[PDB]
């Protein structure tokens, strides 16, 4: 999920907006 | 721009600021 | 608790605290 | 909706924890 | 609501959060 | 301490709230 | 150091930057 | 008080200094 | 990404976020 | 310059970016 | 004031604080 | 640089007034 691909991973600004509506 | 670990209220304060109007949602459960 | 006057990113900070592991979803108008 | 109602005006944790999944 | 780890300048945010106009004291010293 | 209670152990904003004036 | 323009959390965040281990109560008008 | 100051004027670190414990 | 409105210390986060490992530099006017 | 355009009217993350190192 | 550990956004958040209208650079790399 | 001085290791905010312009 975003935890693990953003915070225990590392990921991108454009990987952010993945998360985005 | 980068890839950096983003946590806690840092991965959502970057959500806003890449989602902004869009919103966005933050279910670190999956 | 007290009632909150949040702007901006204040408010994701604060949705965030207050959903803790439940996450939350960010729906600004338009 | 609440983005809005809390930055005109005011809102209270108990409306912020209706927005948690 | 929840109960999570609030450090550093993350547990006065919380803390302005649940106090706001009451306000608070931050005594890490105990 | 509030630092024990609730960084380093976890706490509910109702603990939080013990820390208020 | 420069003059601080501060409001709301921004508050907070600079008296635990300023505090630091001593910690800091927060004290608003009302 | 130092609260309405900092957000309403201005203030300075060393008049936060006043505010630790 | 959407456009931004960032004053003070969002704006110091908002470049720290997009710059990462980078670094930025913050330069106000006067 | 970027800093006052950021908060007087808007600015992107691509205006941003211009001032990594 | 104090020394603490001033780390990712916080660092470059506490450099706003203290420098302000100055600006400041914030350079992880060296 | 910075990060060692103030992340790895702590600085006062004096020494973070080494990096401003
Ligand atoms: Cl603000
Ligand atoms: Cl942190
Ligand atoms: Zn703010
Ligand atoms: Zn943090």
């Amino acid at each position: 999920g975003i935890v693990e691909q953003c915070c225990t991973s590392i990921c991108s600004l454009y990987q952010l907006e993945n998360y985005c509506n | 721009f980068v890839n950096q670990h983003l946590c806690g209220s840092h991965l959502v304060e970057a959500l806003y600021l890449v989602c902004g109007e869009r919103g966005f949602f933050y279910t670190p459960k999956t």
